């Protein structure tokens, strides 16, 4: 039954039982339900009026801290000779590329929340004359939009994409972007195939797509090279979440999947999670006066 | 008095003699779709008792060897009876299942099998950039075998599966696992042939043993949809 | 507004949104199909709801098409028109457009 | 402070404690006792 | 089938429209894919002359 | 009859019809109404209470974002030899040059709105020695107005012109424009001349006209010549609008009026706007498994 | 006012602009089994929307010499969408019909097409003792032909078939005939594959005629089902 | 936030949920009823 919990539960003092009929201590792990013994039934406990709050361990407070999804270096110079990104960058939007921030979210298999946004722009000069104070624009382009192919391509006029124009010596840029999945959750996990051919794609929801963002520079090239590397943060917030899920033990290989090999030994070998003991009566740190 | 149950469902019954409880998942019952959740504005047929009824699948052989079986809910079904016709002739379906789980063996044999519906179950392949394809997934009536129950195929682990809605045939003190299953989706409805809500997982986490004359020890699966709703009425896809 | 449905080769300008019918031989022929993509280039894109859906990303709701015959009033005539659900490929008999 | 139009842009939302662990210890059917359990 | 007289034409036209209804909705604005130019128009530059 | 439209509308169950002199699925389009069929009348539906909001479809959200109107280069520098923009430039203001937001503004034939200004400025060393931050002055200067002939001329002055002075190193300067047309609206599309002679231009009417916006450094040049890039961006607010108007098919040629030619095959070609499909029975991107 | 007629049902909607009223079967309309008339205990499915929607049959070319065209029912529909798997996982059967005939030509042909519902239109076969065989009987959608509509091919007549349920297209004055079928049978339900209780008769006791360009005149047929139930859920024979 | 003295310098006016289409769908003299049009 649903309760509004601030803190931990007090104990109660407990006496002495010697009761026939009534075995708190025994359980039923077959019927799924986990034990339901109390510490006043298994122990003579005290009175404790325990005043340790819960607050910390809310999902709200445990998922909204800003957390690096993108990260991306490229040269800022004279283009017209190489291969490269030349002076801008599209990134086709995930949330799987960094291990911290996936391995938190994969905790749960929905999630509805808002994403706020920050971009931190830092630059080198590449092997100096000071650093030059670069404006730069992030276009947020949807699915189906069409994205820029150059730095001045007129893609980037912005008619009805959101554009945000922002400066190196600027604090970092912030937005929010609304929850805008076409479902009332984001499918973390995906047990389907996204088109109705066999050769979609599995394990991507198309409901989630959340489409692309383009950075580039805004100022025509200088005379000399620089390296710029942009860093995207989201941070959740007004989360809710659905199911919860065993965490993930194996190292991750892949963006796009699941697919899993583990280390080569133990901790976190796919025959081993946890680090080899001697035996089963080897006490590893045992304390020895 | 918790050890005995009898489910009805149209025209079938199932009897117990050795369960253990029942989980409901999440506390919930199935239900159909409220007006006030409602996308799709066709008037949905529901077939009742043509579809609410269990289907009892192959049984498999629990053996020394064994790794663990799967099957993936609705897939297992889409070909079965007026449940299978109707997901051929609607592009939209919804329902809950109840999953009846069938396992005994003499008092002279132990062995414990996990019985877990776990959702959304994204599965992973081993030692390979490659996503699992279309006919690693689509296993129909006959279900998987677990490459590495120990992460459940998806990184993960086994240990902490009990987070998923689940019981236990352990033989020394059940022969059934009983879990109903609400709907469990993102979406209210959904395109039954490319994706599924649901996986039945069985893994016995403790093997098979006796020293008494071997017998087959088979397990049954039997699984009832509820609450069937069906939408977008077309030819059948088959 | 007009549906570009006869996007065809050999139709040009105004040809293209009209589609021409023909007394048949044959019982419960196909006469034509419409895609109904409105991001893909088809029949729909260049309309009303078309080209202001297309400043969007995500849409919902019910579509209206109607059809106008202008043949001569002497002419008779009965048409079935069928939409089909998703899922498979479009149908090609009437006895299957007409499920 | 949130001087911006859309509720969506709001800080975010520390304040929901409602709890109800019985839904993932608990899904049993009939409610077990403080007694033998099966 | 179409059946005509022999005085009317042989061959017929249908028109197809199309609309939303008033359950219809629009979400997520973006850039439309209709217009684009790899060049400034004529007369633009004049703007500054 | 008007009314308040906050969500799209709700989904009654329907039952079978069979009633003689009731046909709800036939229509008249030479009245020149569109069809009035309601889906409870076509086929059996059942309850749906609809959440969906209208809000983004609002002509004020449709067209209230900022679009680039006007982008500029020039050169500052020692200009006593050149041919050139001197350290500064006039733009005859227009919101026909960029075709983003110019077919936007063109699905309607009246306007009136309150035009927010953005201006970006941003410098380039001329083919490195750090970026100066300059200060620029921005001069509207109206009709019948003498506009400067030189960066130190005395118009800039500025004694009763609006001038905004700003800075590189500045966010954006930023300011609101009044509807200024002489009449209600603006005339997006205007059928006459502009004179009383014969030999005014067609299809722009003089009550529209803006003026001038003139933008020069406010500095004297440095021993080195760099390239600073004006773009002026225009976010129309408090629109109204009125009858609106079939799209732009084919690419625009000009900025001084609605001449077509289409691309040379389709789409938006003259002859076809919509791409080749093989034949009316073909199905071009048909599900096959 | 009575020319006009939209019909809905499910997803299925006609339209005709040259009707002539429509007739009700001996003035009744389909309705479910009440309880104080059932048999059958177990639960019925009643599939709604699925299965009561127009089916669209093979249409027939009307030429000079036809003699006239029949389709049983529930027979013709027993292989058709939803309708046709209900039928063939279940022992029983009942239903109703809405029956809308098609036909139009210009203003300057004639002909006149009587369309009956006949009920228990036991077949003979001509000039013979043997009885008509299940290959005679049994045609699916293709129906069959009459051999002799004058005599309704079982010894009886054409001109006194107006006793049973039926319109007229006469193309001077209509395009289309509509008939409400009842269940009609003295049982409350039937086996649907060998007992059809209702035939669809069409005979063109005025030949069509013109001296305009001749063009294919096709009779078309569609048939919903309505108030659908079965009973008795099994595999299917199919 | 408006602290300016002239209200066309005040932010966007996103609350006209007003609407007729009618006067674009329907400008009929006589309007249609749910019937034969013609
Ligand atoms: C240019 C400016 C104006 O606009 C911008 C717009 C967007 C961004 C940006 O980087 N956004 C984002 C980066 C990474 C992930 C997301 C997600 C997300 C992915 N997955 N999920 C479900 C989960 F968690 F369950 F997997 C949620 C949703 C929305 N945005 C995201 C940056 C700027
Ligand atoms: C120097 C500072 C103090 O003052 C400044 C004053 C003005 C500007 C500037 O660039 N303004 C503008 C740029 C582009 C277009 C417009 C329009 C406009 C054009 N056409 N229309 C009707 C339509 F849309 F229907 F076509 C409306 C109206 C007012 N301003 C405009 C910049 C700065």
């Amino acid at each position: 039954i649903e309760s509004i919990i601030k803190t931990a539960t007090d104990t109660v003092k407990s006496e002495i039982n010697a009761e026939l009929g009534v075995v708190p201590s025994l359980n039923a792990v077959e019927t799924g339900a986990t034990s339901n013994t109390e510490p006043e039934e298994a122990i003579q406990t005290r009175t404790v009026i325990n005043q340790h709050g819960v607050s910390e361990t809310l999902v709200e407070n445990f998922l909204s801290r800003a957390a690096l999804v993108s990260k991306r270096s490229f040269e800022y110079k004279d283009h017209t000779s190489s291969t490269a990104d030349k002076n801008f960058f599209k990134w086709t939007i995930n949330t799987r590329s960094f291990v911290q921030l996936r391995r938190k979210l994969e905790l749960f298999t929905y999630l509805r929340f808002d994403a706020e946004i920050t971009i931190l722009t830092t630059v080198a000069v590449n092997g100096y004359v000071g650093l030059p104070d670069l404006t730069l624009q992030a276009m947020f382009v949807p699915t189906g939009a069409l994205t820029p192919e150059k730095q001045d391509s007129f893609h980037w006029q912005s008619g009805s994409n959101a554009s945000v124009f922002f400066k190196i010596s600027d604090p970092p840029a912030r937005i929010t972007i609304p929850f805008m999945c076409i479902n009332s959750a984001y499918s973390v996990f995906y047990d389907g195939f996204a088109g109705f051919e066999k050769n979609g794609l599995y394990g991507i929801n198309p409901a989630d797509t959340i489409g692309n963002l383009c950075v580039r520079i805004v100022n025509e090239h200088q005379p000399v090279g620089f390296t710029v590397t942009v860093r995207v943060y989201m941070k959740p917030k007004h989360i809710k979440a659905w199911a919860p899920r065993p965490p993930r033990t194996l190292p991750y290989m892949s963006i796009a999947n699941a697919n899993y090999k583990g280390k080569e030994r133990a901790p976190n070998a796919l025959s081993a999670i946890i680090g080899n003991r001697d035996s089963v009566k080897t006490m590893p740190h045992n304390i020895v006066n | 008095s918790d050890r005995v149950l009898q489910l009805k469902l149209g025209n079938s019954a199932i009897v117990t003699q050795e369960a253990a409880n029942y989980c409901c998942a999440y506390g919930e019952w199935p239900n159909y779709l409220p007006d006030h959740e409602a996308v799709a504005i066709d008037k949905p047929t529901q077939p009742e008792t043509a579809t609410d009824r269990f289907y009892t699948l192959k049984s498999v052989k629990w053996e020394t060897g064994s790794t663990g079986w799967w099957w993936k809910l609705p897939d297992a079904l889409n070909n079965i009876g007026m449940f299978g016709q109707n997901v051929q002739h609607h592009y939209l379906y919804r329902s809950g299942f109840l999953i009846h789980v069938q396992c005994n063996a003499t008092k002279f044999h132990q062995g414990a099998l996990l019985v877990v519906a776990i959702p959304e179950h994204q599965r992973g392949a081993h030692n390979t950039n490659t996503s699992p394809g279309f006919d690693d997934i689509m296993k129909g009536e006959e279900g998987g075998t677990f490459n590495h129950p120990y992460v459940l195929d998806d990184g993960t682990s086994l240990a902490c599966a009990t987070i998923f809605p689940h019981q236990w045939i352990n033989l020394r003190t059940n022969n059934s696992a009983t879990i109903v299953l609400p709907w469990m989706n993102a979406a209210p409805m959904d395109f039954p042939l490319r994706h599924n809500q649901w996986t039945l997982a069985i893994i016995p986490v403790v093997p098979l043993g006796t020293r008494t004359t071997s017998s087959m020890v088979p397990i049954t699966v039997s699984i009832a949809p509820m609450c069937c709703e069906f939408n977008g009425l077309r030819h059948a896809i088959t | 507004s007009m549906m570009e449905i006869n996007n065809t080769e050999s139709a040009v300008g105004m040809e293209r949104l009209k589609v021409d019918i023909s007394a048949l031989t044959d019982v419960d022929q196909l006469l034509f199909n419409i895609p109904l993509d409105i991001q893909l280039d088809g029949p729909l894109r260049n309309t009303l709801v078309g080209n202001i859906s297309r400043y969007y990303t995500h849409w919902s709701g019910s579509l209206e098409m109607t059809f106008m015959f202008c043949g001569s009033f002497m002419a008779a005539g009965k048409l079935i028109l069928c939409y089909t659900p998703p899922g498979g490929s479009c149908p090609t008999t009437r006895e299957t457009a007409m499920l | 402070i949130n001087f911006y139009k859309d509720s969506y842009a709001a800080s975010a939302s520390k304040q929901d404690f409602s709890q109800d662990p019985s839904k993932f210890t608990e899904p049993v059917v009939e409610g077990l006792k403080a007694a033998p359990v099966l | 089938n179409l059946i005509v007289p022999s005085e009317s034409s042989d061959t017929c036209s249908l028109i197809g429209f199309i609309a939303a209804k008033d359950d219809f909705s629009l979400r997520l604005m973006r850039d439309s894919p209709d217009i684009g130019q790899l060049d400034h128009l004529h007369a633009a530059e004049a703007a500054y002359q």
